[PDB]
Formats: structure tokens, C-alpha cells, sequence
């Protein structure tokens, strides 16, 4: 069934993840302040109550748990508070200030591969942050890459060193995708731009052992691509739109096993686009 | 105040040897169809057979079990020359295997047991040549390869030798060899064998000359006292003798004891590391045990048959 | 794997994780070698190499302790698994007589 979650915040909830086993329904709103909410056996309890930034919160995603409970938030004063949990209390544990414009969006690294919460800058660039241990987080940024300001970064998986790889897009109506090189300093591979108008999100589907990537792209013309790449040197995107939105599309989020892109709108209302066998994709909504 | 009972023990006829084990669990059997046979006692204290397997073939001649600190491990002394090592293992029903053996001496081997814990998991041998090699392996870990550490010969038929007790390195290492010779000349039946820490050698430090009637094994208690301990033989009539110590230190041997009660050669002795009891078992047939008493005299306290 | 662990079967990931092929990956960091129980020296294994016997005896039993064993990092004190579980159930204080609080020294 469907247990239902009192937000109780001065203003209206804008991001929301929960945990990998799914315990902690994190909320975050414009009212300074991003907290912790309980939700197991259908609860609702606010366990934990943090607040610690200065405008508008955007953006809440998780950790592994093999590094740790850990959160990650980003706001609009060009900062990431980094929460922890220790010994059952909440507590503020680091900050940044290596962006000149407010943090679009904050995504984590696949557990394979190290801790790195990679986030955008929102004047030309990004900021990918690895943890050395001990308290020590090396940020390291990108020179000048989006237009007017990257706005969503996607997390590439894992493959079989480890080949680094991610996505990003912005309101430059077009999406990159961005690769890390030996020598540590990411290098452009690949430049799409299909998007007629601002890209708002772009999401990465995860693998489950297929010979094939997707990537699902909102924009603000309203546009949801899945594009594909059904070979691992082609790197020839083809894209195929599955539907028209009325007004921008907003996020966009794929199923466990790749299943299902789920999108949200400026219509208020929820869309589960599911493929068809024939290549087609039509709401079960 | 003596309590016989008779236990379901399936056996075919009368075995060769048979040990215990520290745990009070386990306990192993030597046939005299030159197979060795383990019977562990259950939680409920029924003694369960867990093992039956030839060891060589010449007939066992005694069967010695191994100290815990160092594993499962029991010794088996053949008749043809050999002695060997096996050790059980299970994949779970149990599996002993020889992961070693010992055929250095050219001819039969009267026995075999555990030396102290004190010196490592060594052991040694006498056979009836007068020759006891004391074979010493570094490896713990690794029971496979053996090495002769010592040797000694004690010029006289060897039966049934027994290690002193005297394991702590606060004093120097004694080994006391028997004999069974049957030479119509008066002779010493025991010698007192002690190694030399500087000399890295065993000396005889005394023998025996109040032996020599024929003795058919010798048994020295656990001292686990203060001052000395004492030792047994078993021959004709049994006798108890304290040692008193002052190259080898002297020592002032002095009869404690001698029980005649069996009127028989004394074939096997039992243990008790109480040290107030000094039991043997006799030709006659009939278990003979005795005691110490308050005046500090040992008398017979129980009487059994083999029946 | 992954979708196992999430669910919360971490048994369930260990046994399908049986199957793989390539190699378990072992981990690089801090190893916990064992001072010898004769000789007194460092020897990481399960039995010393100069006197090639048990480097660690049961602080409860008294024997050579070879499977799972249970230590605190404060004492520096460690048995048998089951004989340690035993001894904890009921007690706050050390069989090995040293004073050390484990429950509290080790629970970090
Ligand atoms: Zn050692
Ligand atoms: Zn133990
Ligand atoms: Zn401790």
C-alpha cells in the first residue's frame, strides 16, 4: 500500500531520496533546512532535523553503506553541507566553496570505485570531490565546459582499471558526456545536442550485465529521449523520443533493473513510461 | 568399599593395550588382530566405537595417547620393528591416518609412550635389545618428519621403560628404563637416565640394584607435589621406592612401600595422580589396590576379579 | 548480489557469490599478526616458524586455538570463539585476570 508522510516544512518540498534498504525518507524545501524522517513498518517519526544552510535547498542524494551513513546536500549559496550520523545524533561533518553559482545537482559515484560526490557549477563547469580519508576531500573542477551552467550530473556504472565515465547536461540544450583519462584530468569524448530548449535533467540507467547503455534526458521543450548505444565502441547515441510534454519536463529516475523511466512534469502529475515489445514506450499510469 | 560394573563393550576376545584420554571421552583399543579400535564415552557416558583399522603387520604391542596441548594424536608400537604415528582426521565420521612412523630399531619394539609436555612433542621407544631412541620433531605443525634426537642403550633386556615425571626446566630431565631380562645372574632391572642441559646427553644417574626379580612394567605417579615423587615395579612382589635428591644429582632411594598380596608376577599397574593410591594388577588375576593411610602407610584398600 | 544485499539477505549474497570466477580480491590494510606463545616472536600464520609449534593458546581452555577466535585490541588477550561468547555472556571483567574491561575496550 501507499503510507502517506506530513512534509511539516514552511515551504514546499522540492528533492526526496531514500535509503539503499530504504529506512530514512529524507525531505528538502526552500525553508533552510533538509531533515531525516523515518519510515519503517509505516511510520512516519522525524528522527533526526538538520539546518545548516542559508537559501533554498534543491537537491538530497545518499551513500553506500559500506562508506558509511552519509548524505549529501546541495544549496543555492554555492555550498555542500555534508550530514552525518554518529552515535545516534545528526551532526554537520564538512563544506565547500569551490562554486561561483548556485550547486545544480550533486550525484554519487558507484561504490565500486572509491567515494566521489561529484557536483555541477553553475557558471561553466563542475566540481568532483573524492574523500582521501582522515577528513581530507580534494576538490578538483572542470574549466569552462556548459554554456550557461551544467544542471544535472549522471552517473555512468561500473564496468570491467575501472574507466571512469558520467554525464552532464544544462540549459546549453544539449548533453555531454564526460570521461576521466589516465592521467586523472577528465577529457572530452562526446558532445549531443538534440534538446530544442533548456535541459533540466539528464539520468544514467544503471546495468544489469547486457551489451548496451541508455540515458533518458528531460529538457524544457518537454522531450524524453532514451538514447541507446547498442554497441561498447560505436558511441553513437541514437535517440528516439517516447513522448511530448505539455510544459518542461523536470526529473527523470529508471527502475531497479532498468525497467521503467519515471517522469514528472509541469502538469502536477506522474508518468511511469514504460517500453512496449515494439520498441515503443506507453504510460501504465 | 570396592564397587565392580560391567559396561556394553562389543570385543571379539582380550586386546593387546588400551588408553584413555585427559577429556574423559575418548578412549582407544588394541586387538590382537593387529587393528587399532577407538571407543569414545558419550555425553551420557556411554562409550561409543568410533574407529577400526590394521595398524601393522606385526601384533600391537601397546598403545599410548598424546597430550591435548598438542592434538589429536595417538602412538601405536608394532612388533615388526616399527612403530608407528596416526592421526585422526574427519571430513563426519572420522578418518585415522599415518601421517607418520618410526621402523628405526631392527627389531620389535617393546614400547612407546608420551614424554613430558616440557620438552616438546617428543617421544621414544625401547625395545628389547636394551636400545631406546628418543626422537625429537621440531615441527608441532608438521608430524610428519621425525627426528632422532637421542639414544640410549641400556645394556640389559628392555621391557617396559617409563620418562620421569620431572618436566619443569627448574630441574634437569630423568628418564627411568625397566628391564624384564631373565638372566640367572643378580643384576639392576631399572636404571635412572637423566639428561645432561650442558652435556645435551642422557647419563645413567643410578642403577637400580634393589631390583632384580623380573619386572614386567614400571609406573612413577605425577609428582604434582613438593619435594620429589616415587615409582613402581611390577614383578614378582611389588615394592615403592622414594628418591631423595641431594654431573647427575644423587639421590637417597629408600623403600616407601612393597605389597605381596597378589603372590604373583605383576603384570600391569594402574595410575592415580592423587599419588595416595598405589594399585597394580597381578598375575593372580584378581586386581590388587593399595593405599596410604594416615599414618602415612600403604595397605590394601580393594580387591577385584577380572570377571 | 547487489539487489540480494539491498534486500537484506547477507547470507544470500554470500552463497551466490559462491560462483564467481575471479579471484575474491584480497583486501590491502592493517593485519593482526600474533606474538608466539613459546618463543615470543611476531609470526603471522598459524604456527610459528622457529619452533614451528602453536603461536596462540586458549586464554578459557588452555589448547591451540586454530579457527575463530575473538581478541580486544586494549589487552591484547584472545580464546576460542564459543569459549568467549561463554565468558562474556555473564561477566564485565577479563579471564585472562589482566582488568581489562573488554566489553567496553572492544565494542568500538
Ligand atoms: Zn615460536
Ligand atoms: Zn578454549
Ligand atoms: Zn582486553
Amino acid at each position: 500500500v501507499i503510507n502517506t508522510v506530513d512534509t511539516s516544512h514552511e515551504d514546499m518540498i522540492h528533492d526526496a531520496q531514500m535509503d539503499y534498504y530504504g529506512t530514512r525518507l529524507a525531505t528538502c524545501s526552500s525553508d533552510r533546512s533538509v531533515k531525516i524522517f523515518d519510515v519503517r513498518n509505516g511510520g512516519q517519526i522525524l528522527i533526526a532535523d538538520l539546518r545548516g544552510h542559508e537559501g533554498p535547498v534543491w537537491q538530497v542524494a545518499w551513500a553506500h553503506p559500506m562508506y558509511g551513513n552519509i548524505l549529501a546536500s546541495c544549496s543555492y549559496d554555492r555550498k555542500v553541507i555534508i550530514w552525518r550520523e554518529e552515535n545516534g545524533t545528526w551532526e554537520k561533518s564538512h563544506e565547500h566553496a569551490g562554486h561561483d553559482s548556485s550547486v545544480n545537482s550533486v550525484c554519487w559515484a558507484p561504490h565500486d570505485y572509491g567515494l566521489i560526490l561529484a557536483c555541477g557549477s553553475s557558471d561553466g563547469a563542475i566540481s568532483l570531490l573524492t574523500y582521501t580519508g582522515e577528513g581530507q576531500w580534494e576538490v578538483k573542477k572542470i574549466n569552462n565546459a556548459h554554456t550557461i551552467g551544467c544542471n544535472a550530473v549522471s552517473w555512468a556504472p561500473a564496468v570491467v582499471n575501472y574507466i571512469k565515465r558520467f554525464a552532464s547536461g544544462g540549459c546549453d540544450n544539449l548533453i555531454k558526456l564526460w570521461k576521466e583519462e589516465e592521467d586523472g584530468q577528465w577529457k572530452e569524448e562526446q558532445k549531443l545536442e538534440a534538446h530544442s530548449d533548456w535541459v533540466r535533467d539528464v539520468a544514467w540507467a544503471p546495468s544489469i550485465g547486457l551489451p548496451t547503455s541508455t540515458i533518458a534526458s528531460c529538457s524544457q521543450d518537454g522531450r524524453v529521449f532514451i538514447w541507446t548505444c547498442d554497441d561498447a565502441s560505436s558511441n553513437t547515441w541514437s535517440p528516439k523520443l517516447l513522448h511530448k510534454f505539455n510544459d518542461v519536463v523536470w526529473h527523470v529516475s529508471w527502475s531497479i533493473t532498468a525497467n521503467i523511466l519515471a517522469v514528472s512534469g509541469g502538469d502536477n502529475k506522474v508518468t511511469l513510461w514504460k517500453e512496449s515489445v515494439d520498441g515503443q514506450w506507453v504510460c501504465i499510469s | 568399599m570396592f564397587v565392580a560394573r560391567s559396561i556394553a563393550a562389543d570385543h571379539k576376545d582380550l586386546i593387546h593395550d588400551v588408553s584413555f584420554d585427559f577429556h574423559g571421552r575418548r578412549m582407544a583399543t588394541c586387538s590382537s588382530d593387529q587393528s587399532v579400535k577407538v571407543w569414545d564415552k558419550s555425553e551420557s557416558g556411554d562409550w561409543h566405537c568410533t574407529a577400526s583399522w590394521k595398524t601393522h603387520s606385526g601384533s600391537v604391542w601397546r598403545v599410548t595417547w598424546a597430550h591435548p596441548e598438542f592434538g589429536q594424536v595417538l602412538a601405536s608400537c608394532s612388533f615388526d620393528r616399527t612403530a608407528a604415528v596416526w592421526e585422526e582426521i574427519v571430513g563426519g565420521q572420522s578418518h585415522w591416518v599415518k601421517r607418520t612412523t618410526l621402523v628405526d630399531s631392527r627389531t620389535s619394539v617393546t614400547d612407546v609412550k608420551f614424554a613430558p609436555k616440557h620438552m616438546g612433542l617428543m617421544l621414544a621407544t625401547c625395545s628389547a635389545d636394551g636400545i631406546v631412541r628418543i626422537y625429537e620433531a621440531p615441527d608441532v605443525m608438521n608430524l610428519s618428519q621425525w627426528s632422532l634426537q637421542h639414544e640410549i642403550s641400556c645394556k640389559l633386556s628392555c621391557s617396559c621403560i617409563s620418562w620421569n615425571p620431572s618436566s619443569s626446566r627448574a630441574h634437569s630431565p630423568m628418564i627411568a628404563v625397566g628391564s624384564d631380562d631373565s638372566s640367572p645372574n643378580a643384576m639392576a632391572k631399572v636404571q635412572i637416565f637423566e639428561y645432561n642441559e650442558n652435556t645435551r646427553k642422557y647419563a645413567k644417574a643410578e642403577t637400580l640394584m634393589t631390583v632384580t626379580d623380573p619386572v614386567h612394567d614400571i609406573a612413577f605417579a605425577p609428582n604434582l607435589g613438593r619435594s620429589f615423587h616415587i615409582l613402581a615395579i611390577a614383578t614378582k612382589d611389588v615394592r615403592i621406592f622414594t628418591l631423595k635428591p641431594v654431573g647427575p644429582t644423587k639421590f637417597e632411594i629408600h623403600i616407601v612401600a612393597q605389597f605381596d598380596n597378589h603372590n604373583s608376577q605383576v603384570w600391569r599397574v594402574s595410575w592415580n595422580i592423587t599419588g595416595t593410591v598405589l594399585a597394580s594388577s597381578g598375575d593372580d588375576g584378581c586386581v590388587r589396590l593399595w593405599k596410604a593411610n594416615y599414618m602415612d602407610n600403604w595397605k590394601c584398600t580393594g580387591i577385584l576379579k577380572g570377571n | 548480489g547487489e539487489i540480494l544485499y539491498r534486500w537484506g539477505l547477507r547470507e544470500k549474497r554470500a552463497e551466490v557469490l559462491k560462483f564467481v570466477s575471479c579471484p575474491p580480491d584480497p583486501h590491502k590494510g592493517i593485519e593482526f599478526g600474533v606474538y608466539c606463545s613459546h618463543c615470543r616472536s611476531e609470526v603471522r600464520g598459524t604456527q610459528c616458524a622457529i619452533c614451528k609449534g602453536f603461536t596462540f593458546q586458549c586464554a578459557i581452555c588452555h589448547v591451540a586455538v586454530r579457527g575463530s577466535s575473538n581478541f580486544c585490541l586494549t589487552c591484547g588477550h584472545g580464546g576460542h570463539t564459543s569459549h568467549m561468547m561463554e565468558w562474556f555472556r555473564t561477566q564485565e571483567v577479563c579471564p585472562t585476570g589482566c582488568g581489562c574491561h573488554c566489553l567496553l575496550e572492544s565494542t568500538f
